């Protein structure tokens, strides 16, 4: 639902959502976007 | 142009734009984990066009 | 159902964004280890 | 002591970062702990003398 939205809020008032009490499998993230910049800082995407 | 190499290897394949950043030693992705992965101590060059 | 093919088609079309364009990748792997070498660049053979 | 790295736990930083990016923080921890051990053995040599 976060990546399926159509009206992403503006950067002046950036929409912020909380994700908890679930299982994070980033395959849906990988296949839900033609990534242009995946610059991770605190955690490597490999073991994510 | 001033070095010496024991043996040179050239692997030619076609991947996507995000896969260009994906192809690197020890990286993420189904491609980098099941199709082709470079060694962690890779010593060479990667050419993408 | 629950029996998926290991490899799926990597289809293409000329109308793709940069994240989906048909990028051609060639890698050049060397071994900078102590062994009789086989390839060099420009050379001179001044007498020892 | 984090020693200027992501974390001071070797196992946690290994499980949170890939080898070919985590080895930098690994070297940071290596050199910090190694300098600490060198200081300890130098002070112990002073005390033993
Ligand atoms: C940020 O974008 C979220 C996208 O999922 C919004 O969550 C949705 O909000 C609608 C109501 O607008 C709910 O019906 C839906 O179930 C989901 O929770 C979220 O509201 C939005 N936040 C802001 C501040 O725009
Ligand atoms: C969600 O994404 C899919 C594919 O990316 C798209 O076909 C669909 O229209 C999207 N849904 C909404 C509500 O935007």
């Amino acid at each position: 639902e976060v990546f399926n939205a159509t009206r992403f809020a503006s950067v002046y008032a950036w929409n912020r959502t909380r994700i908890s009490n679930c299982v994070a499998d980033y395959s849906v993230l990988y296949n839900f976007a033609p990534f242009f910049a995946f610059k991770c800082y605190g955690v490597s995407p490999t073991k994510l | 142009n001033d070095l010496c190499f024991t043996n040179v290897y050239a692997d030619s394949f076609v991947i996507k734009g995000n896969e260009v950043s994906q192809i690197a030693p020890g990286q993420t992705g189904n491609i980098a984990d099941y199709n082709y992965k470079l060694p962690d101590d890779f010593t060479g060059c990667v050419i993408a066009w | 159902p629950n029996c998926y093919f290991p490899l799926q088609s990597y289809g293409f079309r000329p109308t793709y964004g940069v994240g989906h364009q048909p990028y051609r990748v060639v890698v050049l792997s060397f071994e900078l280890l102590h062994a009789p070498a086989t390839v060099c660049g420009p050379k001179k053979s001044t007498n020892l | 002591s984090k020693f200027g790295a992501i974390s001071s736990v070797l196992n946690d930083i290994l499980s949170r970062l890939d080898p070919p990016e985590a080895e930098v923080q690994i070297d940071r921890l290596i050199t910090g702990r190694l300098q600490s051990l060198q200081t300890y053995v130098t002070q112990q040599l002073i005390r033993a003398a």
